[PDB]
């Protein structure tokens, strides 16, 4: 567990949430944001830009 | 509820304020509930009189009991409080500091002329390591600093390297710093004497409390540390003004007895000085409740003595000129701080004299940028800027006294007004009332004026007259009792009012001694000096007798120039 100093972050646990954040999202803010198709909505376009 | 001090760190626990007051008053009822049941009092208002800075941070250790959340701030106990069990807290002026007050939280009443803008000023200096990881915090006190490139940790000490440090704009705490220099009231200054300023550091949430061009009580340390700001017998003495009868000629012929006649010039400057009625629609517009009064005149009559006595009599009157720094003294200009890196704005004499009289001596020797910043107060109530530096709207009500002479010193018969007066029809159009007082050698009339100036050069009394004139306090007190009524227009007041104003407007719609034109501004100040007429017989209501003086008051006033 490293803590930085005046800093809440921890470099591994946010590195492995936001691996997980960026291999898996298919539109939830259509979902449950509000009471308002596609797939891969992050992987087509680092695939597309690169 | 119930423990309101506990309630509060339980508000500032629950992140919803960031200021922390604390009033004596509650440590003066906690010291009677401690000495009325037999306990040791052990005074703490007399020892937090003294050394505040001590005590502010040693208080904030035990509502503990760089980590801190909240701001601690005092105010003192009033003088209800004072007199109530029964001096900490005395309204005290910048003369009456005497050298030694340097630690007692004084209460300091006057004007705020100089602001500054809002900064951020470091506390403490937040320094941080990759090698080792500790990150050090050191304290600066004073303006200026140095920066600590040596590692003090408790790792580098016992170690051979000797690692870079970095700083951090994030993690060292700051405080909204302002200074502000406060001046001394003009009523509290003694004769003679100039109103000196003394300066004022603010910190944190109290930065936002103090906007230019006002009157303040500002209670602080004096190291000046402001902690809290506020802003704003006798009867006998109105009742025996009242009742002696003819109320408006004794106070008319009371102030300014040292010269010779002239009451309805002076009758007019008393309806000046008594203001008159602010009207808000409550739409979104403001209009004036205030009178402009112009002396125009020939010199030989005395002019600069009732723009004195009248300075002199009401609060808040300042003197000013036509040349000099004039240009920058009816205007805020800019300048280079003496004891710090920053601009300023100097201000002009429009923003030390408020709520007052606001007199201009020579008139017609000034120039078009002095003219088109006195108009526009003239006009409205408040200062608009297009320099570079400051573009705010400043707040001004005051009333402007003018006097001035032609264009070849005395007046010319043959020619008109229109070409005597130098004055464009903008500016006297907006002066409802302009007085020609004009000097004509006589044989009769001239013996009174030479035998009034030979007796008040043989001695300092008056002329034996069977009236006595009253002191400056009882009028001052009686235009303060006055200025508190509101007067209301009637419908048979308003019937006579329509018809004067229709008949002045066809009489004024063209010749060799005519001058002007009658304006809706005319009509407005006429109802603005009726309702003063009405606000010095201390009524209610608004009469037939107040609006036909005022016409009969307007009427003299251009008069005179048939003679």
């Amino acid at each position: 567990l490293r803590i930085i100093w005046g800093t809440n972050v921890s470099i591994q646990e946010c590195t492995t949430n936001f691996r997980n954040f960026l291999m898996s999202f298919k539109y939830k803010f259509r979902k449950i944001l509000d009471e308002r198709d596609e797939e891969l909505y992050y992987i087509k376009q680092l695939n597309e830009m690169r | 509820k119930g423990p309101k001090y506990m309630a509060m760190l339980q508000k500032v626990a629950n992140r919803e304020l960031n200021s922390v007051i604390i009033d004596l008053d509650d440590i003066l009822q906690y010291q009677n509930e401690k000495f009325l049941q037999g306990t040791q009092a052990d005074d703490l208002v007399s020892a937090i009189q003294q050394n505040a800075n001590h005590f502010t941070e040693l208080f904030c250790r035990a509502i503990d009991n760089l980590t801190r959340r909240y701001f601690l701030y005092f105010k003192p106990l009033s003088q209800n409080c004072a007199r109530r069990y029964r001096i900490s807290s005395k309204p005290l002026s910048v003369r009456q500091i005497k050298g030694d007050f340097l630690g007692q939280l004084i209460t300091v009443r006057g004007i705020i002329t100089r602001v500054s803008d809002v900064k951020p000023a470091v506390e403490v200096i937040a320094y941080t390591c990759d090698q080792c990881g500790y990150e050090v915090f050191q304290e600066v006190n004073s303006r200026t600093f140095t920066p600590l490139s040596e590692c003090t940790s408790e790792e580098c000490s016992q170690n051979q390297t000797k690692g870079q440090l970095f700083m951090s704009t994030r993690a060292s705490k700051f405080s909204a710093f302002q200074e502000c220099k406060i001046q001394e009231l003009s009523q509290q200054v003694p004769v003679g004497h100039i109103p000196r300023s003394l300066n004022i550091h603010v910190n944190g949430t109290l930065v936002r409390s103090l906007s230019p061009g006002d009157i303040v009580d500002v209670t602080g340390i004096f190291l000046l540390e402001a902690q809290f700001v506020r802003q704003h017998d006798v009867e006998e003495r109105v009742m025996e003004l009242i009742t002696s009868g003819d109320v408006y000629n004794r106070l008319a012929k009371s102030i300014a007895p040292e010269i010779y006649g002239n009451l309805d010039v002076k009758k007019a400057l008393l309806l000046l000085l008594v203001g008159g009625v602010d009207k808000r629609v409550g739409d979104g517009m403001k209009i004036r409740g205030d009178i402009n009064v112009c002396l125009m005149g020939d010199p030989g009559v005395a002019k600069s003595q009732l723009l004195k006595a009248i300075c002199k009599i009401s609060p808040r009157g300042v003197y000013t000129t036509g040349k000099g720094s004039s240009g920058v003294g009816l205007t805020a200009a800019v300048m280079k701080d003496p004891v710090t890196d920053e601009m300023i704005l100097e201000g002009g004499a429009l923003v030390l004299a408020d709520n007052g009289i606001c007199c201009i001596d020579e008139f017609d020797k000034m120039d078009e940028s002095d003219r088109t910043a006195i108009h526009e107060v003239m006009e409205q109530q408040t200062i608009s800027i297009s320099k570079a530096g400051i573009n705010t709207t400043l707040n001004a009500r005051t009333s402007i006294l003018a006097a001035a002479n032609p264009l070849y010193g005395r007046y010319n018969p043959r020619l008109s007004p229109l070409d005597n007066i130098n004055l464009p029809a903008a500016l006297l159009s907006r002066f409802d009332i302009l007085f020609l007082m004009l000097d004509i050698p006589s044989r009769d009339d001239d013996e009174k004026l030479a035998e009034h100036v030979t007796y008040v050069h043989m001695h300092n009394k008056q002329p034996d007259l069977d009236f006595t004139p009253v002191e400056p306090s009882k009028m001052r007190e009686y235009i303060a009792y006055a200025k508190t009524k509101r007067p209301v227009m009637s419908e048979a007041v308003n019937d006579y009012v329509v018809q004067a104003y229709i008949r002045l407007r066809q009489d004024s719609k063209d010749s060799k001694f005519s001058f002007g034109q009658a304006t809706p501004r005319t009509l407005l100040g006429i109802i603005r000096l009726s309702q003063a007429l009405a606000k010095l017989r201390l009524a209610d209501m608004v009469d037939i007798d107040d609006v036909e003086e005022a016409l009969r008051l307007v009427r003299v006033s251009k008069e005179s120039l048939y003679q």
